[PDB]
Formats: C-alpha cells, sequence, structure tokens
RNA sequence: CUAGUCGAUAGAAUAAUGUAGGUAAGGGAAGUCGGCAAAUUAGAUCCGUAACUUCGGGAUAAGGAUUGGCUCUGAAGAUUGAGAUAGUCGCGAUUAUCAAUUAACAAUCAAUUCAGAACUGGCACGGACUUGGGGAAUCCGACU
RNA sequence: GCCCGUCGCUACUACCGAUUGAAUUAUUUAGUGAGGUCUCCGGACGUGAUCACUGUGACGUGUUACGGUUGUUUCG
RNA sequence: GUAUGUAAGCGUAUUACCGGCCGGUACUAUUACUUUGAACAAAUUAGAGUGCUUAAAGCAGGCUUCAAAUGCCUGAAUAUUCUGUGCAUGGGAUAAUGAAAUAAGACCUCUGUUCUGCU
RNA sequence: AUUCUGGUUGAUCCUGCCAGUAGUUAUAUGCUUGUCUCAAAGAUUAAGCCAUGCAUGUCUAAGUACACACGAAUUAAAAGUGAAACCGCAAAAGGCUCAUUAUAUCAGUUAUGGUUCCUUAGAUCGUUACUUGGAUAACUGUGGUAAUUCUAGAGCUAAUACAUGCAAUUAAAACAUGAACCUUAUGGGACGUGUGCUUUUAUUAGGCUAAAACCAAGCGAUCGCAAGAUCGUUAUAUUGGUUGAACUCUAGAUAACAUGCAGAUCGUAUGGUCUUGUACCGACGACAGAUCUUUCAAAUGUCUGCCCUAUCAACUUUUGAUGGUAGUAUCUAGGACUACCAUGGUUGCAACGGGUAACGGGGAAUCAGGGUUCGAUUCCGGAGAGGGAGCCUGAGAAACGGCUACCAC
C-alpha cells in the first residue's frame, strides 16, 4: 500500500472482452475487490447497461440495484460495481431472466438464459486443498467460496458442483483425459472439451494438450482450464455452437447463410 | 533518519548510482533496543499499520526451555557471561539474541523431582539437612500407581555430569532463543549437549 | 573442512539432542534432517552425513530452490563458499541479422559438498532467495566439470 | 641521588632612563629604509598533497582532523609440547607409541610496543621543555 | 597564358598569452549547528486509594454514607 | 501398360509390459538452429463486416415488418509493430561440443568375493 | 514512381559533391480566406514569479439530537427536518509536470516456499452493578488580541467516542495431570483444577519396500492346573500440501510465557407469548471485532534488451568494496547496518570515468526493402510540488490545495 491504491481505471485499459465502447466516456467501471479477479470478472454495469440494454445510463442502474431487483447467487449484492466473475448465476426472477457467464467461441460474453433448476446448482473449480483451517480440514474453491470438511478424495485442480442456496457439494468430476473442459483466459479460450494429453513440466507451469471434436489441437497453461463434464457429457446448458473456432471464410459462411437478402 | 534500503552503497562494480526518488517512509529502520539487563521495562510503538511489534528495554527475566523434553520454566535471569560477536556488547552486559547467559538452576530442581526424584543438584548436607519440605515430596511411597509409575520413571536421570556440577552450585547457563526486538521477551532454552562443552573453552580458558 | 571454527558456535537450526525419552528410538543414523530438492536432481551423498553447518546451503539450510535453472562454466573460486561462474549466449542485431560474443557474470554460493571446483569447470545453476547483495542462485550439480585437455586431468 | 660549591661588596630603597623576561580591550604594517627586534607554527599517528622537474623531487608542501587522567578487552613470544596404550610392585612406585593436537593447546615464565572501546575533567589537553610560518613570481650564483 | 610567396594597406576569424586571471557550475574532505523522532531523566496539574477532616445517613464521639478553597503523612 | 511424390515389410534399441494390427505403462549424450506453439493490455498500423447522406468516421444497426414491429441477431473479428530474450513441442541437415589410451571393454544380470542396510 | 535535374571544361567522360523539386500532428510566421464534419495546445527559452477566483468532504428507517427553524402537543414520538455539533470513512485517487536520473527508470518475461495489507464478501463468538462508569463538543455566557486567516474562562449534554465488565460470562462434558479406586497390563480413576483466543520459543511426530528366525510384556490365543514363556491374524510403525520439498503456514501434541481480546451497539418493523409477568421470539446491519481464505495491491529481487566518446584503459575498500558468520534493525531477503573474519567482486566481450539543448515505454512521421531520425504531450509506468531535509496521523504518504525547520524570493 503506497500512494494508491489505484481507485480508477480509464478507457482502453479494461480488457476488451468486455465489448466496451470508445467514444464519449473516458473510463471503465473498475470493479471493487469481489469474489473474482480483475481481468476475469464481468460486472453488472457492463452487462445490464450495454449488452442486456435494459438500463440506459449509469444513473439508471442506481435505482434498480437499490430497489433490490437483481440478486446474484442468492445474495442481493446492492453495490452496482460488484465484479461478478465466471460461472456465477445471475438470479434475476423478473421477468425470469436466469443468466450465467460462459465465455464465447470468440472469447466474449453472451446474453444467454438458464433455467431455475440450473440456477439452483452451479459448477466451481478449486485451486488448493487446505489442512489447518476449521477445525482440522478445509477446501478453497475458485470463486471465493469456502468448503470446510469435504469428502477426502477430491484433491486440488478439480471442478465440483455445489448448490448455491446451500453450503454443500452436490457433484464432483475428475481431472482425467476423457473429460469435457473449458478454457478461461488464454489465446485458445472458449472451446468445449475434449482433452487427451497433458505433460507435467518439471518446475513449472505444465501446459495441457486439449483437442476439439473435429481434431484441431490447441493448448494453454493450467490456469485456464475449467473441467465442465465427462466425455461429451456436460453439466450445464450450453451457449451457441460449441466453441468450434472456425475459419474467417467459415465465419463468412454464416454471414451469407443465416441472412436475408 | 536512515532508511534500510540501498540508497547508499554503490552498485556491483564501483560506480555511484546517485539518487533516483530520494526517500520513502516505509523503507526505514528505527534505533534498536540496546537492552541492558535491567528491571523489566517495555515500550509500545506503531509499526507498519495494524501490526504491534513490541521491543524490549531494561529487561529482567523470562521463560526458558529444556533440551530433551521441551520444559519451559520462567525464572529471573541473573547475569551474562558471553555474547556471540560483539565484546562491546559483553562488557556492558546487554541482552541480545542467542548469547551465553547464566540464569538460575533453581526452578528446574523442584519441577523435576516427579521424574528426577534424586534432586539435582546435590545440595550441601550439614546446613540443609532439614527438609522444607524435600524428602516427603520425593517419594512418599504413595501406596498407589504414581510412585510405581516413578519406578519405571527416573530411568532417564542419566544427565550430563557438567550440569550436575552446575546444578549443585546453582547457576546454569542457557541460550535465549527468541527475538528481544520483535516480541519484547527473553525466551530460550538451556544449552546442554555439545555447545555447552564448547563455550566453556571460550570462557573458562579465556578467564 | 570445519572443526566448528567460529567465535560463536555453528549448528543447523531446528534439531536438538533428545537423548532418552523419545517416541520409539528415532536415531536416523545422524541428527541431521537433510532435505532434498526433488526437481529431478539427485542429492549428493555427502550432504546427508555432513558435518558442515552452512545455514545458506540449499540442501541443509533454510533454503528452497526457486526460479529457473541453467548451466555454464566457472572461472574463479578464491572467495569463501562462493565461486565465480560465467554464462554464454548470443544477440540478434537488426542491421545484419548477425550475432556477437557478449556475456554476463553472476557470482554464486557453494555448499562445501561440491568441494574443489576449479577453472574452467562446468556447473549448472539454479535460483534461490537473495543471500548478500548479489547472490540469488545456488549451485545444483557438478554435472560434467570435465576439461579433457587442460584442466580436468592429473599430471 | 652521588660527589662539591654559596665564590662573585654589603645591610637597605620602590625615582627617571637604561639593562634583560613579559602580557594589554579595538583594528592589524597605516608604522619605518625595509616586516627588523618581536608573535603565531612547532612533537607523533591518520589522511590529504598544487604547478615545474634532469622524473632522484618540490614533500614536513599546502590544506585538516585527531592527542589527558582513569577503567578494560584484542593482538606480537620463550621453555617443558601435551604424551594414549597394557601391566607390575605397593592409590604409592614403575614401564611406553604418537596421529589429532595446536593456535597466543595443556603447565610455566616473558619483554614492552601496539590495535581498538566504554566512562569521566579548567572544557585545558604534545598542558611548562624539546621545536617549522606559508605561497606565486624576478635577478643571481649552480650545489655541500 | 596561368601563378608563387615575405612585405605594407584594410577588414575578419581563431589560437597562444604574463593578469596565480574572472564569474558560474554539480559534487565533495573535514569545522560549528536549526529542527524533529528515539531516549536517559524530569514530573507542573489531577487525581483514585489512603492516615486523616467534619457534618448528617450510619456505626461506637470518631469513622464513613454525603462531602468539602479539607488539610497531612501514606501509593500509585 | 506406365509413373512415383505416398505407407509397411526388408540390411536390426522398428525401446521393455498389460491389453484389441490396436489403448495404457518401463523408459532416452547436449546445444545453436528451425517446427508448431504456449503464455503474453489496449489503442494505434494492417484491417474482416458495415451505404454515419459520402468521406475522415464510427461500431453502429439490419429486419416479411409496409396493416401490427416482439424485431432475430450480425456484431465490435484477424494477425503484424502483441519486436525480443527465456519457458513447451516437432525435426535430426547444417554448426561446433561430447566418450574408450596411467586402461571401463562389457556384463542384460541369478547379481556381493562391497555393505550403506531400509521397513 | 526500388525515379532524377543544372553547373567545371575550347569542347569529352569521369569520381565527387552542391544546388534543385518530395512529404513531414513540426513549431513559428507572410498573404488570402464563403460554407461546413471534426479539433492540437505557455512542452521546448524560464521545474521562473504570482493579485483574485475556485479544484473536497459526506446521512441513511437506522451512530449520537434538547436546533423554535420548526412538522407536532391528548402521538410527553421525539420517526419530519435535522441546520449544528461529536462521530464513520475518505481526503495517498485523478488531474499538472519533464527539472533531476544511463544497464538505473523501464520494457517484457518473470519470484514472494523471501513479506505485509483499509474494505467487499466466503466459512468465521455455549470458555460477578449488567444490559455500568465519566466527559465533552455544539449550546449559553464572560472574553481577549493590533489584526479579516487564530483562539481562553465558566455553565452545560450524548454515543457504534472513552473507561470498565456481568445472569447464563456455564459448567457438565471432553480432558491432561495429583487425586475415590485397585491390577499385572491395545487393565480404572471418583473429584479438585486445568479447558478460549492470540505472543513466544522449545520438544515431538512432519508426507514411510516385503517375511520370519527370535525374545521383553505374555495380548486375542497357545503349551499348561496356573504363573508365565511361546508364537500369531485383523483396526493399530493412522498430519497437510506444488503435490518438484522443514511451506518453521493455519494444522497435531507437550511445556510454560504476557496482554489484550472475548458486540453493555443500533433502528426498520414488530411478533409469537399473556401465565399480559414488559419472561420467552422476527428478520435484519448501513452495524463492531477476532480466525482464515480470497481480491486489488504495493516494495524489493530474477533473467534478456537501452543513447555518445579513447583527447576516459583499467576500476572500486575515506567511513563496505566482494563474500564468511553471529546479531541488529526492518512488515521480511540481505554489507540493509553495527561488530568479528576472509582478501575479494570488475574489465579491451569498451568495464569504472565524465558528456549530453536524454523520463523510459506503448508508440509517431517517410518508401522497394534495410531504415535512420524522434517520441515533452490524453494510454501505461516511474518520478516532483521554490531550494533541500526530517516527520505526525492513518491500512496506505516522507504527502505539500498536512505540519515543522532552514534557505531563497
Amino acid at each position: 500500500m503506497a500512494r494508491g491504491p489505484k481507485k480508477h481505471l480509464k478507457r482502453l485499459a479494461a480488457p476488451k472482452a468486455w465489448m466496451l465502447d470508445k467514444l464519449g466516456g473516458v473510463f471503465a467501471p473498475r470493479p471493487s475487490t469481489g469474489p473474482h479477479k480483475l481481468r476475469e470478472s464481468l460486472p453488472l454495469l457492463i452487462f445490464l447497461r450495454n449488452r442486456l440494454k435494459y438500463a440506459l445510463n449509469g444513473a439508471e442502474v442506481t435505482k434498480i440495484v437499490m430497489q433490490r431487483l437483481v440478486k446474484v447467487d442468492g445474495k442481493v449484492r446492492t453495490d452496482p460495481t460488484y465484479p461478478a466473475g465466471y460461472m456465477d448465476v445471475i438470479t434475476l426472477e423478473k421477468t425470469g431472466e436466469f443468466f450465467r457467464l460462459v465465455y464465447d467461441v470468440k472469447g466474449r460474453f453472451v446474453i444467454h438464459r438458464i433455467s431455475a433448476e440450473e440456477a439452483k446448482y452451479k459448477l466451481c473449480k478449486v485451486k488448493k486443498t487446505q489442512l489447518g483451517a476449521k477445525g482440522v480440514p478445509f477446501l478453497v474453491t475458485h470463486d471465493g467460496r469456502t468448503i470446510r470438511y469435504p469428502d477426502p478424495l477430491i484433491h486440488a485442480n478439480d471442478s465440483v458442483q455445489v448448490d448455491i442456496a446451500s453450503g454443500k457439494i452436490t457433484d464432483y468430476i475428475k481431472f482425467d483425459s476423457g473429460n469435457l473442459c473449458m478454457i478461461t483466459g488464454g489465446r485458445n479460450l472458449g472451446r468445449v472439451g475434449t482433452v487427451v494429453n497433458r505433460e507435467r513440466h518439471p518446475g513449472s507451469f505444465d501446459i495441457v494438450h486439449i483437442k476439439d471434436s473435429q481434431g484441431h489441437v490447441f493448448a494453454t497453461r493450467l490456469t485456464n482450464v475449467f473441467i465442465i463434464g465427462k466425455g461429451n457429457k456436460p453439466y450445464i446448458s450450453l451457449p451457441k455452437g460449441k466453441g468450434v473456432k472456425l475459419s474467417i471464410a467459415e465465419e463468412r459462411d454464416k454471414r451469407l447463410a443465416a441472412k436475408t437478402h | 533518519g536512515i532508511s534500510r534500503d540501498s540508497a547508499h552503497k554503490r552498485r556491483a562494480t564501483g560506480g555511484k548510482r546517485k539518487s533516483l526518488r530520494k526517500k520513502r517512509k516505509f523503507e526505514l529502520g528505527r534505533p534498536a533496543a540496546n537492552t541492558k539487563l535491567g528491571s523489566g521495562r517495555v515500550h509500545k510503538v506503531r509499526t507498519r499499520g495494524g501490526n504491534t511489534k513490541l521491543r524490549a528495554l531494561r529487561l529482567e527475566t523470562g521463560n526458558f526451555a529444556w533440551a530433551s523434553e521441551g520444559v519451559a520454566r520462567k525464572t529471573r535471569i541473573a547475569d551474562v557471561v558471553y555474547n556471540a560477536s560483539n565484546n562491546e556488547l559483553v562488557r556492558t552486559k546487554t541482552l541480545v539474541k542467542n548469547s551465553i547467559v547464566v540464569i538460575d538452576a533453581t526452578p528446574f530442581r523442584q519441577w523435576y523431582e516427579a521424574h528426577y526424584v534424586l534432586p539435582l543438584g546435590r545440595k550441601r548436607n550439614p546446613k540443609h539437612a532439614q527438609k522444607e519440605d524435600e524428602n516427603d515430596v520425593l517419594t512418599k511411597k504413595r501406596s498407589e500407581k504414581v510412585m510405581k509409575k516413578y519406578l519405571e520413571r527416573q530411568k532417564y536421570g542419566k544427565v550430563e555430569q557438567a550440569l550436575e556440577d552446575q546444578f549443585t552450585s546453582g547457576r546454569i547457563l542457557a541460550c535465549i532463543s527468541s527475538r528481544p526486538g520483535q516480541c519484547g521477551r527473553s525466551d530460550g532454552y538451556i544449552l546442554e549437549g555439545k555447545e555447552l562443552e564448547f563455550y566453556l573453552k571460550k570462557i573458562k580458558s579465556k578467564k | 573442512m570445519a572443526d566448528q571454527n567460529e567465535r560463536a558456535f555453528q549448528k543447523q537450526f531446528g534439531v536438538n539432542l533428545n537423548r532418552k525419552v523419545k517416541p520409539g528410538i528415532t536415531k536416523k543414523k545422524l541428527l541431521r534432517r537433510s532435505r532434498d530438492v526433488g526437481l529431478g536432481f539427485k542429492t549428493p551423498r555427502e550432504a546427508i552425513d555432513g558435518t558442515y553447518i552452512d545455514k545458506k546451503c540449499p540442501w541443509t539450510g533454510d533454503v528452497r530452490i526457486r526460479g529457473r535453472i541453467l548451466t555454464g562454466v566457472v572461472r574463479k573460486a578464491k572467495m569463501q563458499r562462493t565461486i565465480v561462474i560465467r554464462r554464454d549466449y548470443l544477440h540478434f542485431v537488426r542491421k545484419y541479422s548477425r550475432f556477437e560474443k557478449r556475456h554476463r557474470n553472476m557470482s554464486v554460493h557453494c555448499s562445501p559438498v561440491f568441494r574443489d571446483v576449479e577453472h574452467g569447470d562446468i556447473v549448472t545453476i539454479g535460483e534461490c532467495r537473495p543471500l548478500s547483495k548479489t547472490v540469488r542462485f545456488n549451485v545444483l550439480k557438478v554435472s560434467k566439470g570435465q576439461g579433457a585437455k587442460k584442466s580436468f586431468k592429473k599430471y
């Protein structure tokens, strides 16, 4: 802590996966130290004003969150600049919104609705498995949620499924090369499955060799993986077409096929 | 004041990197304890905010551990005989970290007679032949398990003869282990095995 | 090398002669908990049964090796528990797409288990905590150390 | 101290001037032929050293700091090195190999010069004595 | 036919220069110290206990409840 | 008929094992170089889309809807200056380095005629 | 547009330039100048000086209200407003600057196992006045001063301010030891205490191939009348981690150590409970704190990569130069720095020395590439508020729209 602590963030320095504009304004929202990181989060002012487009300006947000409409993950979170990172359930019951955050094929975010049962549970990664906290055992997740006294076979670097309205774990899956995965924050980010290989670097930062369903190989470091199911067996409702990362000409194929002219 | 940074100290081949951002608040260090052995005083000061580090000045006593069991007993520090590096800390008798200090030999005698029924050390007979109240609390025969437990106990009273000479004189050496300048205590343990027989050559032969 | 020659006493901190009362008899053949780096590097056998103290030793001190790992050659070894090594690399210019022979020099610390390292032996290097004003590395393994021509042979 | 001398005309008396030994508040060469009598400097350790040089100097350059008494640790040596081990006689007496030792080992005696540090005093410090002012130039003559 | 150089005119450049020169520069050897932090100490006033001052409430007048421009030894 | 630019067999660590030719596991002298990469802010440059009236812009907007608009989305991509060093992987040409000449030629190993034992 | 053009010479061709014409967010200036879409900025010399102005506080149902300013008074409700005034946090962000600085800042990749942390949250408080003390602003009133920018005495009065701590603040229990016991043993203590949380070392186990022969208990069991020797299976040589390991971490134990701590807080909205016992109960918190995780962080390292000179060729230890080791401080590495010790780090692979009209950088302008120039200046990062230097408070400045000195004006 020295002459800071950098309580602003201007235009053009926010991560451009926010789909942030350029003109007029000269600032980013700059979220406040919430349950996720800086470049990984996606707050309410970004989503509701500019892409959900139900709040017109920033002062329009100051009513709805203070009139207690949006609650995320069961808590109301009345601060407008709550960071609201990945794999979190936007529990907006009016008019039955039920949103989550899954990264795009193009790495951005998407307006996508989930069900109310899909709002009851959620999937969450862990970073370490800790012994020493209350009383003897502990477990730390990815999103600032804590687990004391878990089942002793779930080790670190796994992804478990919890009910947010409870404090229990409902499901866990293994770290195996037959599992469905999600890349979070890499160059090849936003592809679903379908890993077959990993190579443990002897000190350090092992990258993983993840392929797709069409045989295209890709990779990233270990901090990006989000294991999202078994062999072609997800645990969520998915966004649009399956992280396939086609060519620009194939991207131009949807520019000509699904258009009226 | 003087900072603890590299504001001094020309870089690795001789030349003088001159100034570059004159001074910072956090990068400084304060005048040290220089704690003479005295009558147990203490002082409070701000640190890096939130933390309350406690320093020591004019200190008297402390608690000190044992080697083969980890038996920590509080007693009055008598004096000092030796510091590790600065003889100009020896002569002024200043309390530092792991220096050679003589302490008491008193409370370890009475504490141990449950396990060490033979009292250490061997006190002089014809003036202390009366017991106030030693001989009853040594064995007492107990008609029960605890004296019987002390039969398979007191098989570990095969301690070093040098401290047995030192216990019967009543002035044992020990090694203050903790930091006087971070917590304001004088916490340590008795040197027993190999540095005990070492440092007397550093003391008695140089006496 | 040492017969504990110091004006104080030197001992590896964290162990004590506990003599009679003990959970079982854990002799361990010496009262010296020699750790290991476990990064593929084998431990030297002399480190476990060593008499040397060396608080800054990576095997036997309060050190865990961090950072990266590299190799190279050594030139000078006069200074105590510390040798002077040398690394080589190239540089890529713009005007010519050509290269050069420049180099850096990092001074490094040695445990005495790699006793008698000379010019110009070949020594791999790994990083650790700062020791004193320059030393952030520690010697890993006398890997080759063989000059088959001028340095590494008797006469 | 050891040896030896009071031998230089005397008891008295506080005038000048002189005879020699001095200090004098300011400024400090104006004084006078002229910085000449006279004052500062003076020992030792620690640096720090300018132009010109025949490269031996100039060199003590200049320009400085430091310096008691009292209470202590740190260092520079010599002689026996120390001397296991097994038993004998009766612990006494008696008989032997030598690595580590051992850096001011273990006994013992030892000169004197250093190298620091606490504390304290006319706040004077080599306290009197011993004892140098310095600097650019000229013109000589080389020098002792 | 070009064309070489002192020399004198006239202008201009720049360098050497006695003048131990002249300003200015950013450091820096040591010579006194502002002002603070730390600290040896100091310890105004202002208290709580307390010997104790006295009333009434109390006790057996004193003590205290309640209090005093209360004074004093006590101890912080 | 022919061609050879294709893979296997065949002049041999085309590695040891369990599996159905085919998965998992025992398990390798280096560099420089290059291979695909990984990680790694934009913004700007290049720029894919795009009739802001055009441009320079900018990321807007497009839309039987014509008589109701519920009217789905496209978006805001993609790489170079996001040079470099170093951190994976492919590859074995080039470029050196690298054994076995006071003696290691080996023993795949029942293996000791060592001893360190180790639970 | 990978482009030339004129001039030597009587006339020739040549190297060699010079001149020309190109753009140039690159500033100035000259002339002209209808409409518009947009729009650089007292950087450059001079980080020079400065009249006035203004760039900073903030209140919710809910921390404290005794405001006639009053809403209200048969809701003494005071919930309105709360101006005040104590408090709560913030005032270290931004914005302005290029003057210092040269393998430094930075660029990048990169450690924190070598540290801390305001706050969101996430688990996260059964260990004798009880819901106590005293004391102050505002508010009056006496004022003062040569002074608009300061400020005394007196009368008052509160807390989510301060001081102190119980009715569950409660121990049973669990549980170590001494202890009602008594007995031969993966047998046995009734009870006194001890039982929170951190501080502190010390000790202990800290990440574990397989069979017996054999023997101390002689355990289930075996020989045996039994003692007690034999053997023998299962739970039992049962703590975590990157899982690259003394991560001395919050864990587990032993042993003591000092110093606090352990919500006496609060309103929305009241209720179940009427025994109306104001006993027992609703969600709450904008609430406070401790434990840990997390987030934004910051401050030193790690590698590679910086501009010009041989009229700088050797440098650094005065009083740290490079390492040893103990220790000090410091939030922590550490010659950071004291002391003791060694006699070293560095260099013709341009080291140390000076010099720059030199803040780095993302980046900017021109063509066929390779570029050479620069980039003060909206983005990022590092720095300064006249010259310099200490430092309070706080989590966080060595702060300057905080203070202090001196110095300048």
